[PDB]
RNA sequence: CAUGGAGCCAAUGAACCCGGGAUUUCCGAAUGGGACCUCUCCGUAGUGAUCAUUCAUGAUCGGGAACGCUCCGAAUUGAAACAUCUCAGUAGGAGCGGGAAAAGAAAUCAAUUGAGAUGCCGUAAGUAACGGCGAGUGAAACCGGCACAGUUCAAACCGAA
């Protein structure tokens, strides 16, 4: 099941979190002009290369 | 098999890590050098001038 | 004539083949072929020559036994297609000399001195030998001398592999001046290496 | 002003001092229990005040060699 | 960055700017051992490798846009083919290295008789010279400027001063 080490895992728990919507408050605050960011993907589609 | 998406389902394994010193996955697991910044092969970092037009 | 001893020496070593200096050639090789590369001796082979060079008895200042193969630049011979002209590689002696390449040595193994000068100790037939004389720039004695304290600065470090020594400066075509060196000064890149 | 100002810090003893910053510690850990369950805070700006503050005190430890 | 909510800080002079300090996880020259394990093992809390001394201590290692010095070193292309020649000591490689580096005080250049360290710019000049004497390659001295600066060892004499 891909044993993985510590640091293995602290990554993948990093790429983990970066898959968020944009916060509501920042899209009022800058008026429509943050809607999304290039951290953004699926688990079925291209692979992270993190690892 | 054929050359082409039968033999593309043994594609399991890997044969680059992610290196240390520069954190690209470029680091070959057999020859144990860093293939992008030259770590395990010297203390030095890997530069070669062919990496861009001669300046002129 | 009212004559120092150096004199003598100089005289000794100036044909060694006719003089009792070939008996201790002799027992000398065998021991200097028993030994390695490079090699710390306490005092010089040769005492006037040291001393003509720049050698005085204090510490910091050290002296080195190097050992260096004969022959030109073994080069091989090239894999894919050249021209004819550079196809051609054992009869193409290097450019550089042997002493160039035994100062290079003894620099590479002392990586905190400096190396000042060198001279010809011995040969055989499969060797040659020579003594390099290296001086400690972060010795207090060489800080306070006078006619030594020009190597405690910021343009002597790696004064051997940038070509400054007497056999760089002799390699470099500029140990004299006027016709023939119109290409060799102040330096060999300065006329994309047309010179030399 | 805030909950300690250079002056105070620098004046007080050393167990004074000490006791302090342990009081600062725990009220630290209340305040992040309770906001770690989805709650809103009843006043979100006692963890930057309160950070800010054991701050100043490990400076001025370490500044007049008490630690 | 980025004027949304709720709070806090600030006349004990904040925010901001200039100068100086503190904390500074792990890897990395990475340096107690080990890395398809950015962590792990013994903890003997750790001077890794190579060097100099009076053996207290000290030096080197990596990085830096281009510039600098030393050494190794092609082919396409041109010659309306092509081998000497040219492309070109170019592209590329290895070593060393600073705010600059290299050079530098004649065993020199001249010509009849003179000049007086070095570097850089102008000219000599596409000249002398080289060359299937083909294509092509190709200087220096004299002279005019910028800027100016000369000295230190070895030995002869004394012998630890
Ligand atoms: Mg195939
Ligand atoms: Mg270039
Ligand atoms: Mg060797
Ligand atoms: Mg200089
Ligand atoms: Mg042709
Ligand atoms: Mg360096
Ligand atoms: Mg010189
Ligand atoms: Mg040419
Ligand atoms: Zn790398």
């Amino acid at each position: 099941m891909s044993h993985n080490m510590k640091g293995q895992k602290k990554r993948l728990a990093k790429a983990h979190k970066q898959n968020t919507r944009v916060p509501v408050w920042v899209i009022v605050k800058t008026n429509r002009k943050v809607v999304s960011h290039p951290r953004r993907r699926h688990w079925r589609r291209r692979s992270l290369d993190v690892k | 098999m054929s050359k082409g998406t039968s033999s593309m389902g043994k594609r399991q394994k890997r044969t680059h890590a992610k290196c240390r010193r520069c954190g690209s996955v470029s680091f070959n697991v057999h020859t144990k050098q860093c293939t992008s910044c030259g770590f395990g092969k010297t203390s030095r970092m890997r530069t070669y001038k062919w990496q861009a037009k001669c300046k002129y | 004539m009212v004559k120092s001893f150096y004199g003598y020496v100089r005289d000794a070593w100036k044909n060694p083949d006719e003089t009792y200096v070939n008996e201790l050639r002799w027992e000398r090789l065998q021991v200097w072929r028993k030994q390695g590369s490079v090699t710390r001796i306490e005092r010089p082979t040769r005492i006037d020559r040291a001393r003509s060079l720049g050698y005085k008895a204090k510490q910091g200042i050290v002296v080195v036994r190097v050992n260096v193969r004969r022959g030109g630049l073994g080069h091989v011979r090239p894999n894919r297609g050249r021209r004819t002209q550079k196809m051609g590689k054992n009869k193409v002696s290097g450019g550089m000399s042997i002493q160039r390449i035994a100062e290079v040595r003894a620099d590479r193994r002392y990586p905190n001195l400096e190396v000042l000068n060198s001279y010809w100790v011995g040969e055989d037939g499969k060797h040659k030998w020579f003594e390099v004389i290296l001086v400690d720039p972060h010795h207090p004695v060489i800080k306070s001398d006078k006619n030594l304290n020009w190597v405690c600065d910021p343009s002597s470090r790696g004064r051997a592999t940038r070509g400054k020594t007497s056999a760089g400066r002799k390699g470099r075509g500029m140990a004299t001046r006027g016709k023939g060196t119109e290409k060799t000064r102040p330096s060999i890149r300065a006329y994309k290496s047309r010179g030399k | 002003m805030a909950i300690l100002r250079t002056s105070e810090i620098r004046t007080m003893t050393i167990e004074e001092r000490a006791d302090e910053l342990e009081n600062l510690n725990n009220e630290l850990v209340r305040e992040r229990a309770l906001t770690s369950a989805g709650g809103a805070p009843e006043n979100p700006g006692r963890i930057g005040e309160i950070r800010r503050t054991i701050a100043r005190i490990k400076t001025i430890q370490h500044e007049l060699n008490e630690i």
